[PDB]
């Protein structure tokens, strides 16, 4: 939370409260959102219903192969044929 | 009897809060900060922080649930037709404007403008704010879809597939719902459209001029702010100890007998956090009640026509428009108000041929010489005939019955 | 703190509402008040529940007698049975109870030598009287916070009840409601408002 | 089918609370009474009231 | 609040724990309400919102 995806603490050997469980980069890609910096998931250009709410319109889900993130879809677009006398 | 002879279309504004700011707290920084000794001492005071975190997470998910139930009520996302003509109705002030990047109506933009280093200071104490799950753009899209559905289909899309219908026909149906015949609308279409446009402009100007209408929402925000301020002030209280700074206590006092002051500070901070959490829970319960009321109003007034008195605005409700505001919703209720009443002479029933005649849906009136029957919500006299009246009984039990004649439609042409 | 609105103002509001409902029906709640004879208003309300006007037009006398008998029976029942207003009474009692508690905690030692504080100061030197006063003030502040929390919860409940009462007033008095059991048991006809202490 | 042949006009009573008694608390003399010496200990606790 | 206007502080130099914001009593139209004593407002016989 609250990271610009560049100030992520990469550590040298031990300088973090985290007990050496860090994943560095380029393994599962890096995504920048308003909520913070997301790693472990791959962003896609599609749109589905929200499954795991991340925030700021970003959700995540596990497809069947890995965990991916996307933007929630509000619904199916529809149009009404309005007319003068129909 | 008194019967109105004219009508007025009125527009009213009603504002309801929906969701509040989602907040999270950190025990280590707020209670201790960067001193490891304080955390090491804190570890054996139990799992209060777990309870606080669970409560805050519950409130955070409750806010999103309230927003979703209030706004996400339509499965489809309807689109307005490119040709913006509805028989004289404008709807310009409420339809989205593609020119502006925000994709918001002028009313929505005015609402946003009317509603309003400390953030970093609060963040440095472990107090953070979680962004809302739904962005303003999707809320605007929901409002636009609802407006398109209620304009191009009426209430048909609220119970199944959307069915198109001309807007004057929809308004005629709405007048028929409140007991007003369709020829009332079909003979005064231009006047009704002009009155609606004038009312919309008046609402626009009134919302532009006075900014105290949204104070309720502002009040809620203000409350949140002051709450945080109180918590910050709780960091400056010794609770009866020697100092509010841990390093001075640890350096100027011998640690075996310096534990009492630290324990007192920990207890005071935990009590303040618990009080803040309880206040947040009460406020969240109130906000949930308000959100439930707003969702009910959205379901009833917007997606249909409500017969409940004063539920969807003063007067006889006709229809409604939803708009979004920062942490709230605004309902524009379009209603019908009678005016220009007149006095008349009335009788319970008409005595003719030794029989009593009662009106079917109208009411009998007299102008001093003749007698007519007219609808109860508008002055439209008509000749008393057998089609609009029914016979029940005789003229010796009804009190106040008068003498008159009833015309028979089929008798004149029968002889010729 | 005394209430902003006096009992006379509430009585005047109730009388105005009763007069408006009697002399205009529901037309005064949706705009300007329009006069209408009471039997015609009763006929309109009968039409509201799907009953034609002829039923009233030759049963007005019987209906008036039944209504007078019913209102007399209601008056007698209110006069006789005293356990009908408890829904209000306990509320007031609750407040008093809380007040009594908020007083009684003043007579508790809370682990100190005595409830009285000046004797603690005069008994010995500050190096322990300070601790005794600290214990006393901590206990009293905890009691005050508990009382405030209980008052807030009760106020929220009272606000919910007041919102329900306002909705019932709007939907049952100012018009005829088709909701089942909302404005009484059976086919609702019309309601009358009356004030009462709180 | 069952068809009614008579009617009864009934009156029922409904009691609803509206407002609660408004109270105010004076912290200063509740927490320490008239003793001025006790008042000095409150200032270290902050704005608790 | 809840103070009779007859026992308002008249004082010689100091008889009140407030930081001495005493104003003239008789010339300021002291008025008595069920809520207590009001100083600085003149009661009128009209009525408005
Ligand atoms: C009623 O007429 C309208 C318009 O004439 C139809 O809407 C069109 O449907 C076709 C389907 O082949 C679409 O390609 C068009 O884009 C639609 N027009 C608009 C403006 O959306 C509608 O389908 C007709 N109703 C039925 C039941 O067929
Ligand atoms: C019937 O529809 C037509 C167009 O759909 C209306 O004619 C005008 O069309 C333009 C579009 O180029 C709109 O900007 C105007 O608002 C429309 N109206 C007028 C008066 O110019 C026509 O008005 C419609 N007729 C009815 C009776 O609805
Ligand atoms: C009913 O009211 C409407 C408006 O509320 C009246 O229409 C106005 O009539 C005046 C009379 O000269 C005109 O100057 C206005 O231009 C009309 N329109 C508006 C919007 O004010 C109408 O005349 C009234 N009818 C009756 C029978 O009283
Ligand atoms: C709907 O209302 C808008 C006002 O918000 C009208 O737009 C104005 O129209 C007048 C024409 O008399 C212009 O002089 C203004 O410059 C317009 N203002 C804006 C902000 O566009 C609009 O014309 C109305 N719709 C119709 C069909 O008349
Ligand atoms: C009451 O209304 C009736 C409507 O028929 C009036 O009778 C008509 O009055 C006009 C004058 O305004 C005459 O030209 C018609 O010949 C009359 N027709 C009939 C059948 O009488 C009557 O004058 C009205 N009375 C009052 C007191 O206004
Ligand atoms: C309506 O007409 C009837 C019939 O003409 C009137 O009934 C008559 O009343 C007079 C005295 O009021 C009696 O002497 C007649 O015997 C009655 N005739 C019948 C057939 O009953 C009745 O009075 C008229 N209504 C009013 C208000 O005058
Ligand atoms: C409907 O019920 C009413 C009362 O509930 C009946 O009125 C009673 O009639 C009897 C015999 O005529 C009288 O002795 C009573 O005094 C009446 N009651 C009252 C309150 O006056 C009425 O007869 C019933 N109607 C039918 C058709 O059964
Ligand atoms: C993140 O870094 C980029 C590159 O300097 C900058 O443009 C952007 O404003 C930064 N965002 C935040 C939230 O600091
Ligand atoms: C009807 O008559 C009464 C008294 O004659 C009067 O007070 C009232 O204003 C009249 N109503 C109208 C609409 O003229
Ligand atoms: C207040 O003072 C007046 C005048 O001295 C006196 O009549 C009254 O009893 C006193 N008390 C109250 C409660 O008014």
């Amino acid at each position: 939370q609250g990271v610009n995806c560049t100030e992520v603490p990469v550590a040298i050997h031990a300088d973090q409260l985290t007990p050496t469980w860090r994943v560095y980069s380029t393994g599962s890609n890096v995504f920048q959102t308003r909520a913070g910096c997301l790693i472990g998931a791959e962003y896609v250009n599609n749109s589905y219903e929200c499954d795991i709410p991340i925030g700021a319109g970003i959700c995540a889900s596990y497809q069947t192969q890995s965990i991916i993130a996307y933007t929630m879809s509000l619904g199916a677009e529809n149009s009404v044929a309005y007319s003068n006398n129909s | 009897i008194a019967i109105p002879t004219n009508f007025t279309i009125s527009v009213t504004t009603e504002i309801l809060p929906v969701s509040m700011t989602k907040t999270s707290v950190d025990c280590t920084m707020y209670i201790c900060g960067d001193s490891t000794e304080c955390s090491n001492l804190l570890l054996q005071y139990g799992s209060f922080c777990t309870q606080l975190k669970r409560a805050l997470t519950g409130i955070a998910v409750e806010q999103d649930k309230n927003t979703q139930e209030v706004f996400a009520q339509v499965k489809q996302i309807y689109k307005t037709p490119p040709i913006k003509y509805f028989g004289g109705f404008n709807f310009s002030q409420i339809l989205p404007d593609p020119s502006k990047p925000s994709k918001r109506s002028p009313i929505e933009d005015l609402l946003f403008n009317k509603v309003t280093d400390l953030i970093c200071a609060q963040k440095f104490k472990g107090l953070t704010v979680l962004p809302p799950l739904l962005t303003d753009e999707m809320i605007a899209q929901y409002t636009s879809a609802l407006l398109a559905g209620t304009i191009t289909s009426g209430w048909t899309f609220g119970a199944g597939p959307a069915l198109q219908i001309p807007f004057p026909m929809q308004m005629a149906y709405r007048f028929n719902g409140i007991g007003v015949t369709q020829n009332v609308l079909y003979e005064n279409q231009k006047l009704i459209a002009n009155q609606f446009n004038s009312a919309i402009g008046k609402i626009q100007d009134s919302l532009s001029s006075t900014p105290s209408a949204l104070g309720k929402l502002q009040d809620v925000v203000n409350h949140n702010a002051q709450a945080l301020n109180t918590l910050v002030k709780q960091l400056s209280s010794k609770f009866g100890a020697i100092s509010s700074v841990l390093n001075d206590i640890f350096s100027r006092l011998d640690p075996p007998e310096a534990e009492v002051q630290i324990d007192r500070l920990i207890t005071g901070r935990l009590q303040s956090l618990q009080t803040y959490v309880t206040q947040q829970l009460i406020r969240a319960a109130e906000i949930r009640a308000s959100a439930n009321l707003a969702a009910t109003k959205m379901s009833e007034c917007v997606l249909g026509q409500s017969k409940r008195v004063d539920f969807c605005g003063k007067g006889y409700h006709l229809m409604s428009f939803p708009q979004s505001a920062p942490h709230g919703v605004v309902f524009l209720h379009v209603t019908y108000v009678p005016a220009q009443e007149k006095n008349f002479t009335t009788a319970p029933a008409i005595c003719h041929d030794g029989k009593a005649h009662f009106p079917r849906e109208g009411v009998f009136v007299s102008n001093g010489t003749h007698w007519f029957v007219t609808q109860r919500n508008f002055y439209e006299p008509q000749i008393i005939t057998t089609d609009n009246t029914f016979v029940s009984g005789n003229c010796d039990v009804v009190i106040g019955i008068v003498n008159n004649t009833v015309y028979d439609p089929l008798q004149p042409e029968l002889d010729s």
